[PDB]
């Protein structure tokens, strides 16, 4: 179904909460599929298109009684049972699938592969399938969320140009004057995750300063350039050499970690950092006056991939990581709004 | 209360100050910390120079409350809220069964299991739950009109 | 507009800018549309511009005589999820053959390969109005990513190529400096044109700075507080000398020109006039980047900072005469292969300046591909020919439904060779049934149309030659928005 | 189906073609009395500002009048482009822009050929038409006794078809010398074009040294005689701080009195500093502050405020001096020195005239003239000689104008259309038929028979005599080189460069898509 | 009456152009014309203006009779070339200094004009004036250095010659109240005299109780030790520049200034320093530290009038080497317009004694010059012969508007009196 909303907002799809959030509905009564829609991907992520379907051929199937003098609550005390056997039909109808005969990843396979057809990833399904099923493998902490295998979208290629990363990735770059004069592509790193500005105080606690002696002039300058240094060349001497944070990365930070051969980037999707961590190892520091070595994190390569004509930081292979970060292609920009609406109704079905 | 402007006058001022409000709540969580807490319940705001260092110490943290939380939070754990931030007792300490993020509806919760109970309805229409809680509450008022006559 | 015989559309912004252009992508990306698969088109064109840079004018074509190819097969009583599903089939053993015929450049000695890169240039050129000086224009943009690329790591940058663009004389006056122009003047109008290194250096040196010649402040709010008169006298021959302190921190240094971020005092210019130390007032952010890496330098914080190695070394500075009344510019040029080159475009007219940079873009992203997928096919139709006849003999195998639509997807293939040979003005039928019969009474597969005028169609000897990458995205693409069409059936549009 | 929004216009082929060719061809033919000696004047007027301007300047029509047919735009700026790489050209350049596309309708229609073919043809001819321009330049060495009368000409050719057609020979030495006097230095902020209105025409002149448009320090000696000039950028008015944020915390009262005389004493001594210079003539950029003012006049000093990064630039050119800040060490700086700065008075303002000047290389032009008009075009026809000649000294050679030079490149184009053969030749020939309509208005507008006269001027250069220009005032061919009808080459080979380029932009041209207006 | 409101009563024919609304760009270029008449003489403003209507005239039936533009347009000016010679033969020199026809040429210029009834007192006194402003090397003259002040009351009757300096101003009289100071020593004052700060942001603050008492006291005393070395040089006027800076003259002050007798003047354009600087022999004080004796003024009395009711500030009497010569002219009118009308009346009349600075020579008048170069213009064409013989006819012809419309001013028949004009100046050549 191809809805343009109220806003010029044009959407395309097949996913049934998704088509039915973004037609406005009114009419009280029929607010209840919109509803009924979304329980359904809020526990389940498919279904939510079939369960509307099978809610309103009950009250269809219920209107031929309803046209005689029947009561609706005697209707109702009848379908009450009806689904509460229908659950009970299920549950002694369902296989537990560890006890006959099937492979250990071809229970999410051949299960993701059927929620594919239908959308419009049907005919590359062979692809998305090896893929995110495999997504979900590296998502496992004890128990998962998909907060933490967090989708990016680049707009062109084609959406089979689609490419997993064992890592994290930013559709983020930004550049400041040493961002190019910078090394952008590393093997082994030690990968430093910071929180705090490096800079002059770009947006910090405002504080007075009086001086009546002019030579304190040159001093409280020689302050902050040393008060800097110290925050700079603590990063130096903690062996890293790719330089995260979630606040900014100065003009003048930038320089210091071009010469000396460090990889730098400044305001970090706030998401992102916490998707870093966890693939990484290591932890958010809003300090460097207290780092540990304890506190960073490695992967097998780190490069700036220009993949579309926007450049994206991907640093992957990470041998035991709790996250992963697929990055998608596809034809125009509302293709992978429906392939990421569509590997969303796979990834909750594995 | 009254704003806050902070005068540096010498040079030695500005390493000092900084490098020393790395101590004043580093010292701050320390005396919470040495006190064998394991869950810092917040109702107002936390700094990021705070929760960095209680981020070491090993001690989960809960921000959002407003005074709702605060008070029936504090009768299932058996705590006392201070306002005046030196005097973590352990007299006025909680104590709680199981504090983790389980996952319901998708939806990152945290909970406070095992005083002050709490019923988790759940369903399909947001519409009809609401109806519910309503039919609920006519009970739980109507064991409260049960005990006092 | 497709192909070398192709020609330009005029579109006008609601403001009143004009653009003359043959970017397929541009031409769709200008005017302002409203029914939505056109729009969508529009994002198809936009999308290969990125993934590619050329290509963005067949891309269109390709998917509206398959949605044609389509339409015929609907009104026939086919099911369009079968068919978009019969086109994706029939795409996947399209690019397949490509890929088993396509030479390749990766089997070449070096100097043979950088004249496939030129082969290419010049493909990609004529077509635009910069056909005229195609020569120069194309040994530009190989010049171009053969010096900015990182070799092992294949990828080139294009932050780091910067298109400059100057009004006046012809398009045959457009060169590219192995260094940066900037819109800056000298400081100080007493100040040389030229800068000659001192003679025992082989190298000019310079001042990148970060940092304003003014008396240093604070980042933090400050306020002195004298009292005393004397100490006001002690603060008056303080701002002298912290100037004093700037000068012959370069001069020490031994920086024969300085290039700064911010803004130079009055003091400070007169002062670096004395001294023989030609200065650039305010320089962009990104330029002083590109100014750092042309140069081999070094970016320097503050003047305590500044040392003979943080140096910039140039073999030239001079101002020129941009214009003959206009405004004066700098070039910092090179005779040695620096990793940022500018590239200055000049035409006669503020539409050509616009469309000749807008075809080295698209010339210098061939060649940008090229380095990604040294792999090469030939143009001319002879690509989709292939394709066409490789599809049209595995669809009586195919057998059953999909029967149909492999037969569509190649038929439809052939209305770019058909328009190529349309607009180029022969016969449709004529030059598609001898050029697709030759590619079979030969073993070959590179006979294309002579869309020029020589006698043979042999596009190899002609030097019509496609990269592969693009020849393959301009058709997954377009399958794929196709099928997204063919789901659709069901349509809401709200008001506006 | 409807595509586009709506207010949206699609002018296709046939209808684009039409809009192509109708633009370019009405804005030519609003010029085309612009050019030549006996050509004429337009009076453009705005409906803002009740402001009008009487001019020849072919840009400044076009420039100015509004437009909405995107092709004449085009042309519109190739107009612009030939003001700024050359000066001159101006309405040859749009005319022979336009009459390439004429042609080109005419071959479109008429014939049926492709534009693309036209497109291939007329490319063949350019580079044909530049060949023997080059071939028949001349080129002036080191013979400055032969290359400024050269100059002179050039001017003179240049300057009939404006008011200053009259008066030629005194304005063309007005130039020339200007530009001589210039030294060879490209920019014309050192020639100051001072417009005062009142006398005849004729009245012009260029003065020997500088004019100023400023004042003397106040009650100072009206003439300074044997000058000796400190040129300056330094503060005054406005008190030198050191930038940052100096705020005075005085405890009690009595510490602002000696503070506010710190100020006062802190400029005591820079003007002090300034003293030690030994120097009758401060000229500075800002402003001096009342009191500054005085402390030179007491001195015996000439205070000369407010003329900016402008005047003191030429200034320093003329009095040879420097534009010095600091005035720590007089050592190192450059003084400057001229012989006389006496005030003098122009119609009613008084301007200060430094005469006999250490190195004249930049100049004053007084313009003079009847009315606001006649000043203004005085001015932007002298722009249009100040650009020939001073381009003329970065690019020395010559090509003899009178529609000779456009001739014998119609020649060579025609002989090369002789060579070429196919549907090629046919639009080959129509660049020089359209090089050829040149002359033909440079004739019109005179008022003989264009048809007779170019048909005249034909035979004689396509028979080898390539002087033979158009003698445009007795309605005949006669020589060039005698006569003195010479022209920049750098001139003219733009003129060909940017039309061949114009035509080669909308003969591609076959859809115009207009957005909704904003 | 003006676009703005204003109601404008003129005889002054650049005047008469300016403020009327003219549309028509060329209608326009002729007000330009009439401009740069005034700023070449300041007079014949009219005269220019419709000499170009009838040249224009002229030109209309020349283009009537087929003749290409550009051949009129510069055979028109081979007219005037031929035209302003006979004009530099045919006219009498003057004596750079001979008043008795210096006179008669301003009292040609104002009768014509509202202020005509007075031009027995009004010409010499225009005249007188512009030679004292004049030299030597006599150049260009600048009448910037004329002044001419209004003040609305009485009839054009009460217009005076000052014999020194009038001035714009009036005594403060806020505290105290002096007025006409008698055998004064005038300075003129750069500097504020108030409690001043520094050019740079500064703030007194106040600790003790025992810190206020005392800021008054140097306060007071600050402005005490201004108006101390004042009275010290010996000085019983003060005139003082424009304070839109930041201080001005106190109200602390003033009562200083005025208890010790010395008279004020506050708030004085940064133009007129110039002028009062030398129209006072006393040179402009910036500083107090330079604030002499030296540069004093000494003139015989300073005294502010009351006419109308309405002040003016008097300097007569000024004592010194005058190497700069200064005039001020008071101008009354009962009715404000015809003030500006008297002003603008004279600066005609000053302007035609200031074109006798340029051109050391003069003509006769009333059309005789544009009868003779018609009479002139027509013997050269009859030799001239074929076509751009028809152009100086038709343009001798034009010339001819002059007398014409002079004549038909007066109510005459102004063909008969034309006819005889050129007769007898056929004979008795340069005066008819
Ligand atoms: N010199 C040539 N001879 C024959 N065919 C050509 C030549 N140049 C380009 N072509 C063909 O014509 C097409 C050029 O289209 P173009 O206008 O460049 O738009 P785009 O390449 O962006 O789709 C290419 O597909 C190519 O195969
Ligand atoms: N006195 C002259 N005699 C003959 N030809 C002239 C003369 N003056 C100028 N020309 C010719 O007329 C043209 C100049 O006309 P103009 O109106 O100035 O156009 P543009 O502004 O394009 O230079 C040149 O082609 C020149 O050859
Ligand atoms: F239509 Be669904 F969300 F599988
Ligand atoms: F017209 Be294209 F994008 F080479
Ligand atoms: F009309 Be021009 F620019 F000589
Ligand atoms: F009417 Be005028 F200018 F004497
Ligand atoms: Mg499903
Ligand atoms: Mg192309
Ligand atoms: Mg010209
Ligand atoms: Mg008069």
């Amino acid at each position: 179904i191809l809805i343009v909303t109220s806003n010029q907002k044009t959407t395309i799809s097949n996913d049934g909460a998704t088509i039915l959030k973004l037609l406005d509905v009114v009419h009280p009564a029929a607010k209840t599929l919109v509803d009924i829609s979304r329980a359904q991907d809020a526990e389940v992520g498919d279904g939510t298109t079939s369960v509307t379907i099978l809610a309103g051929e009950l009250m269809k199937e219920a209107k031929p009684f309803l046209e005689e003098g029947i009561s609706s609550h005697l209707i109702m005390k009848g379908y009450r049972k009806a689904v509460s056997l229908a659950v009970e039909k299920i549950n002694e109808l369902a296989v537990d699938i560890t006890s006959e005969k099937s492979s250990g990843r071809e229970l999410l396979e051949r299960c993701a592969r059927t929620a594919m057809s239908s959308k419009l990833i049907h005919n590359n399904a062979d692809f998305f399938v090896k893929m995110c099923v495999d997504a979900v493998l590296s998502l496992d902490r004890n128990d998962l969320d998909d907060k933490l295998i967090g989708i990016k979208k680049i707009p062109g290629g084609a959406m089979e140009e689609s490419l997993f990363i064992n890592g994290v990735a930013f559709k983020k770059t930004f550049s400041y004057a040493g961002f190019e004069q910078q090394p952008k592509k590393f093997n082994n790193p030690k990968i430093l995750s910071l929180n705090v500005e490096l800079e002059l105080k770009a947006e910090k606690d405002n504080a007075e300063v009086r001086v009546e002696h002019v030579e304190d002039y040159q001093a409280i300058v020689d302050a902050e350039w040393q008060l800097i240094f110290e925050k700079l060349r603590q990063v130096e001497e903690t062996g890293a050499n790719i330089v995260l944070s979630k606040l900014p990365i100065g003009d003048l930070a930038t320089q210091f970690f071009a010469d000396r051969n460090i990889f730098c980037a400044g305001r970090v999707s706030a998401d992102d950092m916490n998707r870093v961590i966890q693939a990484v190892g290591g932890s958010i520091q809003s300090t460097t006056s207290d780092i540990k070595p304890e506190h960073l994190g490695t992967c097998a390569l780190f490069e700036e991939m220009q993949i579309g004509s926007e450049r994206y930081n991907l640093f992957q292979g990470c041998p035991q990581a709790k996250t992963c970060t697929l990055l998608l292609r596809g034809g125009a920009e509302q293709v992978i709004a429906e392939v990421e609406r569509s590997l969303h109704d796979a990834i909750m079905i594995v | 209360e009254t704003k806050g402007t902070v005068l540096l006058h010498n040079a030695q001022e500005m390493l000092d100050f900084s490098k020393g409000e790395e101590k004043q709540i580093d010292a701050m969580m320390k005396e919470i910390a040495d006190m064998g807490v394991e869950c810092i319940v917040a109702g107002a705001g936390v700094g990021e120079l705070a929760l960095h260092y209680l981020n070491r110490y090993g001690i989960l943290v809960l921000k959002v409350p407003s005074k709702f939380e605060l008070r029936r939070l504090c009768r299932v754990c058996g705590a006392t809220p201070l306002p005046r931030l030196g005097a973590p007792t352990p007299e006025e300490l909680g104590l709680v069964e199981t504090v983790k993020t389980m996952e319901i509806g998708g939806d990152r919760v945290t909970v406070f299991k095992q005083r002050t109970s709490t019923i988790i309805l759940r369903g399909a229409t947001q519409n009809n739950l609401d109806d519910i809680e309503r039919a609920i509450d006519d009970g739980v008022a109507a064991v409260k009109g049960l005990m006092k006559p | 507009s497709l192909g070398p015989r192709g020609l330009d559309k005029i579109l006008i912004s609601p403001d009143g800018e004009i653009t003359i252009t043959n970017d397929g992508a541009t031409i769709l990306s200008q005017m302002e549309l409203d029914n939505e698969i056109a729009k969508l088109l529009v994002q198809l064109s936009k999308s290969q511009d990125d993934e590619i840079g050329d290509g963005t004018t067949g891309v269109v074509v390709l998917a509206s005589a398959l949605l044609d190819q389509a339409l015929e097969l609907i009104q026939k009583g086919i099911h369009p999820i079968k068919i978009a599903n019969g086109f994706d089939e029939a795409a996947k053993l399209a690019i397949s053959k490509l890929e088993e015929t396509c030479d390749d450049i990766s089997a070449s000695n070096d100097e043979l390969f950088r004249d496939f890169l030129l082969r290419a240039a010049k493909t990609s050129l004529g077509s635009k109005i910069v056909s005229k000086d195609h020569d120069r224009f194309a040994e530009m943009a190989v010049e171009a990513v053969i010096n900015v690329m990182d070799k092992d790591r294949k990828d080139v940058d294009f932050d780091l190529i910067k298109m400059q663009g100057r009004v006046g004389g012809s398009i045959s006056d457009s060169k590219l400096i192995n260094g940066v122009i900037l819109d800056k003047d000298f400081s100080h109008p007493q100040m040389p044109k030229c800068v000659l290194p001192k003679e025992g250096s082989d190298g000019v040196k310079l001042a990148i700075l970060t940092c304003p010649f003014e008396p240093p402040k604070p980042k933090t709010k400050h306020k002195l507080d004298i009292s005393s008169v004397e100490e006001y006298q002690k603060l008056q021959t303080y701002e002298q000398d912290k100037f004093k302190e700037m000068i012959d921190d370069v001069k020490k240094a031994g920086a024969d020109v300085v290039i700064c971020q911010w803004g130079f005092d009055d003091e400070a210019n007169h002062l670096l006039l004395q001294n023989d130390l030609p200065a650039v007032r305010w320089v962009g952010g990104q330029e002083l980047e590109h100014i750092a890496i042309s140069t081999n330098g070094r970016i320097v914080p503050r003047f305590q900072d500044l040392s003979k190695d943080k140096l910039g070394t140039c073999s030239r500075i001079y101002e020129q005469e941009f214009g003959t009344t206009k405004d004066r510019m700098l070039i910092i040029e090179q005779s040695k292969e620096t990793k940022t080159v500018t590239c200055f475009v000049r035409g006669s007219n503020k539409m050509i300046v616009d469309e000749a940079e807008r075809a080295l873009h698209d010339s210098l992203c061939v060649v940008r591909n090229l380095v990604k997928d040294s792999r090469v096919v030939y143009g001319g139709g002879a690509a989709e020919v292939t394709m066409s006849l490789a599809v049209s003999e595995e669809a009586d195998k195919q057998r059953g439904i999909d029967q149909y639509a492999f037969r569509g997807f190649a038929q439809a293939l052939d209305t770019i060779p058909m328009t190529l040979a349309e607009n180029s003005g022969l016969d449709p039928i004529g030059t598609l049934s001898t050029l697709k019969s030759k590619q079979l009474k030969e073993k070959i597969s590179n006979i294309g149309v002579d869309c020029l005028g020589y006698g043979s169609n042999d596009m190899k000897e002609l030097f019509v030659v496609d990269p592969f990458i693009g020849k393959k995205q301009q058709i997954l693409l377009a399958t794929q928005l196709c099928r997204m069409i063919l789901k659709i059936d069901n349509v809401i549009i709200s008001g506006k | 189906v409807q595509i586009f929004g709506d207010q949206v216009t699609e002018e296709r082929a046939e209808n684009a073609r039409l809009s192509a060719f109708v633009g370019a061809i009405a804005v030519g033919d609003l010029v085309k009395s612009t050019l030549g000696p006996k050509g004429m004047d337009k009076l453009l007027q705005s409906a803002s500002s009740n402001t009008c301007m009487v001019t020849n300047d072919g840009a400044t029509i076009l420039k100015s009048i509004p437009l909405d047919n995107p092709a004449a735009k085009v042309l519109v700026n190739i107009s612009k482009v030939q003001d700024d790489e050359v000066g001159d050209g101006t309405t040859s350049v749009t005319v022979l822009s336009a009459e390439l596309l004429r042609e080109a309708e005419k071959l479109i229609d008429q014939s049926k050929i492709h534009p693309q073919t036209i497109i291939e043809g007329y490319r063949l001819a350019s580079a044909a038409a530049l060949d023997a321009l080059t071939k028949a330049a001349v080129d002036n060495s080191h013979d400055k006794t032969m290359f400024r009368e050269d100059l002179i000409h050039i001017a003179k050719t240049t300057l009939s078809s404006k008011i200053l057609s009259q008066d030629k020979d005194h304005f063309a030495e007005l130039a020339t010398n200007a530009i001589l006097r210039l030294k060879g230095s490209t920019n014309l902020e050192h020639i100051q074009i001072i417009k005062i209105l009142g006398g005849k025409l004729s009245d012009s002149f260029l003065d020997e040294g500088f004019i100023l448009a400023k004042k003397f320090g106040n009650n100072q000696p009206k003439r300074i005689e044997n000058a000796k000039i400190l040129i300056a950028n330094t503060t005054l008015d406005t008190d030198k701080v050191k930038i940052f944020g100096t705020k005075f915390k005085v405890d009690s009262t009595a510490k602002l009195a000696q503070l506010e005389k710190a100020e006062r004493e802190k400029m005591k001594n820079k003007i002090a500093k300034i003293s030690k210079f030994g120097i009758n003539t401060f000229i500075n950029r800002q402003l001096i502050y009342d009191y500054p003012e005085q402390l030179f006049t007491d001195l015996g000093i000439n205070s000369i405020e407010h003329a900016d990064f402008e005047g003191v630039e030429r200034l320093a050119l003329v009095t040879g001096g420097e534009v010095v800040s600091t005035f720590d060490e007089p050592s190192k700086c450059k003084l400057g020195e001229c012989d006389v700065i006496e005030e003098i008075m122009l119609g009613e303002q008084p301007f200060l005239k430094f005469s006999g000047c250490k190195a004249g290389e930049a100049c004053t032009i007084v313009l003079r003239g009847a009315t606001d008009q006649t000043l203004d075009e005085a001015e932007r026809s002298l722009h249009d000689a100040l650009s020939v000649l001073s381009q003329t000294t970065k690019e020395t050679r010559t090509v003899l104008g009178g529609g000779c030079a456009e001739m014998v490149m119609s020649k060579a184009v025609d002989t090369e259309a002789q060579n070429i053969d196919g549907k090629k030749s046919l639009a080959v020939e129509a660049f020089a038929r359209a090089l050829r309509q040149l002359p033909t208005i440079l004739a019109d507008n005179a008022g003989f028979d264009s048809s007779e006269l170019v048909s005249k001027l034909r035979s004689s250069i396509y028979n080898g005599i390539s002087t033979s220009g158009l003698d445009l005032n007795n309605g005949t061919i006669a020589d060039m080189r005698q006569l003195g009808i010479v022209e920049s080459y750098k001139l003219k080979r733009a003129v060909v460069s940017s039309a061949s380029e114009a035509a080669e932009v909308l003969l591609r041209v076959d859809n115009i898509i207009r957005a909704r207006p904003r | 009456k003006t676009s703005r409101g204003e109601i404008i009563i003129s005889n002054d024919g650049h005047t008469i152009l300016k403020q009327m609304a003219i549309l028509h760009p060329v209608a326009r270029m002729l007000v330009e014309v009439s401009a740069a008449q005034d700023s070449e003489a300041g007079d014949g403003t009219t005269s220019v203006v419709i000499l170009t209507g009838a040249l224009l005239g002229a030109a209309e039936r020349l283009l009537n009779k087929g003749i290409h533009p550009t051949i009129i347009a510069d055979s028109f000016q081979s007219a005037a070339k031929r035209s302003v010679d006979i004009l530099l033969e045919m006219c009498h020199k003057v004596s750079l200094s001979d008043r008795e026809q210096l006179v008669r040429a301003a009292s040609t210029s104002l009768s014509s004009k509202i202020v005509s009834q007075y031009s027995s007192f009004l010409a010499p006194l225009a005249v007188d004036s512009v030679l004292k402003i004049s030299d030597e090397n006599s150049k260009n003259v600048d009448l910037n250095d004329i002044r001419l002040v209004k003040k609305v009351g009485g009839t054009i009757d009460d217009t005076e010659m000052i014999d020194g300096v009038v001035l714009t101003q009036t005594a403060i009289k806020s505290a105290g109240g002096p007025t006409r100071k008698e055998k004064a020593k005038i300075g003129l004052i750069q500097f504020q005299i108030s409690p001043p700060k520094p050019d740079t942001e500064n703030n007194i603050i106040v600790n003790d109780y025992r810190q206020m008492d005392k800021i008054l006291k140097e306060e007071r005393a600050y402005l005490l030790n201004i108006c101390k070395k004042i009275k010290k040089a010996k000085c019983n006027v003060l005139l003082i520049q424009k304070s839109i800076l930041r201080d001005a003259v106190n109200d602390l002050a003033l009562h200083f200034l005025s208890k010790l007798n010395i008279m004020v003047v506050k708030d004085i354009e940064r133009e007129e320093i110039e002028f009062l600087s030398k129209g006072l022999g006393c040179k402009p004080i910036a500083d107090i530290e330079l604030f002499t004796e030296d540069r004093l003024d000494s003139a015989d009395l300073v005294e502010e009038i009351d006419s109308d009711g309405s002040k003016i500030v008097r300097v007569t009497g000024i004592r010194n080497n005058n190497a700069r010569p200064t005039v001020s002219v008071v101008i009354r009118g009962a009715n404000n317009m015809i003030i500006d009308e008297t002003e603008r009346s004279l600066h005609d009349a000053l302007c035609v004694i200031r074109c006798l600075v340029k051109e050391r020579g003069l003509i006769a008048g009333g059309g005789a010059p544009e009868i003779e170069i018609s009479r002139r213009l027509s013997k050269e064409a009859r030799s001239m012969e074929g076509v751009q013989a028809f152009i100086w006819q038709e343009f001798a012809s034009a010339l001819e508007v002059i007398p014409t419309t002079l004549a038909e001013n007066a109510g005459l028949n102004s063909i008969k009196v034309v006819t005889e004009l050129r007769s007898k100046h056929e004979n008795g050549e340069l005066n008819d």
